[PDB]
């Protein structure tokens, strides 16, 4: 069941790891694409608590929420479709399982290098069978102009 | 020049939320100091502002007073009072005498507040009852935070106990975690008379439910402020007062440098090393 | 039987005789019901007790000032009893 | 035993007079704490029965009070509040925190009371005339402790000093170093217009009448605790309600471990 | 002169194990500070007996000196450089100055050294091996308390590692736990 749209002007990702640089530019673009809104609802980084990261919105500071489990920023964020996954190469295989295990989440973008191949076929099967679009790993991710930038793609502002 | 054409990006590093001393007139958690001044909100009122950021009822900010006034002093003996008292005649100035004081302020002295609020919410949170409470106590093998005086007891109460419990009663809406307490409190006084609620365990309890009951604190912002050590505060800040009380009289009194005594040290060393 | 020696134990008496007891066919009936019970256990049966009373024995009603030492008895561990039978003796 | 028989001694190596916890009452200064309460002597009742030994007067208490609150906090740049935010931010506890900004409190920052307060009375108490004592301090290299403000000079008054000025102007008996700091502050706005008496010297000049005229002090009293640092006193105890604040503040925000920008520090180092 | 005939017990309210002054010459755990100075045991020989009452062997006293050079200071950027600083340009005197300084060092800042030893003694006292508790942290959402460096990898050295970890294993007998912290 995948979509033809993934990304729009309102569409809200959670970004799995700390990617300060990667979650700001993707707010640099979002606030010259004139959105009304940032794309990166939360953060879901394992090895800290849940606390507020500040980034930039334009010019004016603004907090995302970052959360030590995936499951409260999906409870607190329910309008997030999209999830790029930031994890390592041992790491990408579990999170993006755990991501798939929540029905909100309609595309998933790995950036990770490295993925054993039969891992991949786990994870494309899995996507298959829940219609979740994976942006394939071993990617920067993707661009449309206006709506959504996935992590690092098209450098920086 | 460049920041105020907006022009550069640089982060805050620091965050506030207290006070604002930026403008015009001093503000005091988003209220102005003539504003505090002219609605007869004291020290409490004060404490409130920029404890918790709430202008907390009257009843609330005379209770904080009221807490502050008890828990002033408890003589030169403790331990905090006893570094205060020998810092000062060592000759060292207010801050560092009243520093060495409140630096004993922690588990063993100073902390029986917080730790009986922290048990007592534990205890009333769960379904257990008084009685549940207790055994399971005396279970554990620890003894209840903020149960048991010196000398005081029934047919003989503690008189600040009796004044905070007075204006508690009558002037707090709803205080569910001090009958708990009290219930917990006959239980013990018939186990055996001293075991009386303490001064620090009706501060807490009552300091529990005035967060819990006075309107101004949602129940995690109230469960919040209990951990992070609202009642460790009121503690220091309270007995801030005595230890400055204390350098002060012995600078008054012209105490001279103190040295312990060599008989009242055991000295147990090694045969030779 | 078992049901009052099951009462006997868990309400922690030590004399408990019915006389008489009637048994019929409608059920039991008891008339008389001499009970002695272990006061200091008191502790253990608060719940179960309720708010027992404990008669004076057959004489003179208890003295209101006597009652007063009666009511100390129990504020410690200490020990305070007082038993008067004539006041207008001389030897206290 | 044997002190029981009284058939030992030993002296005593130390020396108390504020409070005794010994007895059934605890006891404030000759004062049991019931007293205490039904008297309704507040925080500034028992700090002067517990810093001072006197039952100081309704208005005196008061003003002890407006004085803690004025000096409550003063913003999180200052050096003490910095201290205790970053001890805060450190994970550190409240006591360690509070304890790292009052250890900042001295000469440069929260002693312009006491030395505004000292300045003021060996100037009042030398006879000299306001202009000769702005005269004095102008050859001394010396700047007026208690004038200057930073925006405030004329038609805009420091808002908190006006606070306190009304309330000493209305009830306290007596106020003469108060007339002459408001003299000095005449001349030095004639000078330039923000040289107005700041919180610090009116808090020390008025702490100095109140400690002067309200009855329950004679002149060497007032001028031991004023040398002993009774206003040090006061400046620690209303400051440690805002440190204790700015500790719980970064606390509710959760704030990470500070680490000072390397731009910011100018590495000059022998070679 | 009671307590000299012997005539009244008052109990010793302090117990002290490091130093005696009582005498005629001062007592380091049991160790006269002339024979200190004549077995030339140094800064790490004194903090030996004070700390620990024992005559540690040269080298432990030398590994001891070379930790405190190894963190005498790390730049004026750090929380308590920071603090000491601030409260130095304040016009505060030196101990007030080192004691706001001092008052930051706990959990996130200078407790790395504790946290590790605990952290690394925990995993090798229990039977794990290093790849099983490198993984037994991750599952818990544990950093390894003592690993990671901001600029310095394999093949650049960290310097200091170097120089303390050389010495260690020069002079040290047997090495077991920082055998198993180099798996790791
Ligand atoms: C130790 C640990 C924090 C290092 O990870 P890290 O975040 O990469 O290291 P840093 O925090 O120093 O790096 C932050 C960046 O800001 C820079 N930076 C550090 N201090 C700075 C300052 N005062 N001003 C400006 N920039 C600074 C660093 O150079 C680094 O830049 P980079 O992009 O060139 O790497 C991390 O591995 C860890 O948490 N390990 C746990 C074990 C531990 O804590 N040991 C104690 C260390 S002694």
């Amino acid at each position: 069941g995948k979509s033809t749209t993934l990304f729009s002007r309102h569409t809200k990702a959670i970004v799995w790891g700390m990617q300060t640089r990667a979650v700001q530019g993707m707010l640099d673009f979002d606030y010259v694409c004139s959105r009304d809104e940032p794309s990166v609802a939360a953060m879901v980084y394992p090895f800290t608590g849940d606390h507020k990261q500040k980034f930039y919105w334009g010019h004016k500071e603004i907090l995302i929420p970052v959360f030590k489990n995936m499951a409260d920023a999906m409870r607190k964020h329910p309008e997030v479709d999209v999830l790029i996954n930031f994890a390592s190469l041992r790491s990408a295989y579990d999170s993006t399982m755990e991501t798939m295990n929540y029905a909100q989440i309609r595309t998933i973008a790995i950036i990770a290098e490295g993925i054993p191949e039969a891992l991949t076929r786990k994870l494309i099967k899995k996507a298959d069978q829940k219609g979740v679009t994976i942006i394939g790993p071993a990617t920067v991710g993707g661009i449309k102009p206006g709506c959504f930038k996935i992590g690092n793609t098209g450098g920086m502002l | 020049w460049a920041r105020e054409l907006g022009l550069i990006r640089k982060p805050a590093s620091f965050m506030t939320s207290i006070c604002d001393e930026r403008g015009q007139e001093l503000i005091y958690a988003g209220m102005p100091i003539t504003e505090v001044f002219k609605e007869e909100m004291g020290i409490g009122g004060v404490l409130g502002l920029l404890w918790f950021q709430k202008r907390l009822p009257k009843y609330s900010c005379q209770f904080i007073e009221m807490c502050l006034m008890v828990t002033a002093d408890h003589g030169p003996a403790v331990s905090g009072a006893h570094n205060t008292i020998i810092c000062a005649r060592a000759g060292k100035d207010l801050v560092s005498s009243l520093t060495s004081g409140l630096l004993t302020i922690g588990d063993r002295f100073g902390g029986a507040l917080d730790a009986a609020a922290k048990m007592f919410s534990k205890a009333f949170d769960s379904g257990i009852i008084p009685m549940e409470f207790v055994n399971k106590m005396k279970k554990e093998g620890k003894l209840i935070m903020g149960i048991g005086h010196r000398v005081k007891s029934i047919n003989n109460p503690d008189m600040r106990v009796q004044i905070l419990k007075d204006y508690v009663r009558q002037h707090f809406p709803a205080t569910p975690l001090l009958d708990y307490a009290l219930e917990v409190e006959k239980i013990t006084t018939s186990k055996k008379p001293n075991l009386i609620l303490n001064v620090a365990g009706l501060i807490g309890v009552a300091f529990v439910d005035m967060l819990r009951n006075c309107g101004s604190f949602t129940r995690e912002e109230a469960d919040e402020y209990i951990d992070i050590g609202a009642l460790n505060g009121i503690f220091v800040l309270g007995r801030s007062m005595g230890f400055i009380g204390h350098y002060l009289d012995q600078k008054r009194l012209k105490q001279g440098l103190y040295r312990h005594p060599w008989d009242d040290i055991s000295y147990v060393l090694p045969e030779h090393m | 039987i078992s049901g009052l020696f099951n009462f006997y134990e868990d309400l922690y008496f030590t004399y408990l005789e019915i006389n008489p007891l009637v048994v019929t066919k409608d059920g039991v009936y008891v008339l008389d019901l001499a009970a002695k019970v272990d006061a200091t256990a008191d502790y253990i049966c608060k719940v179960k007790w309720g708010d027992i009373e404990f008669p004076p024995p057959f004489g003179r009603e208890a003295y209101p000032e006597e009652a007063y030492i009666a009511d100390l008895d129990a504020k410690s561990g200490a020990s305070l009893k007082l038993t008067l039978l004539n006041p207008k003796g001389r030897i206290w």
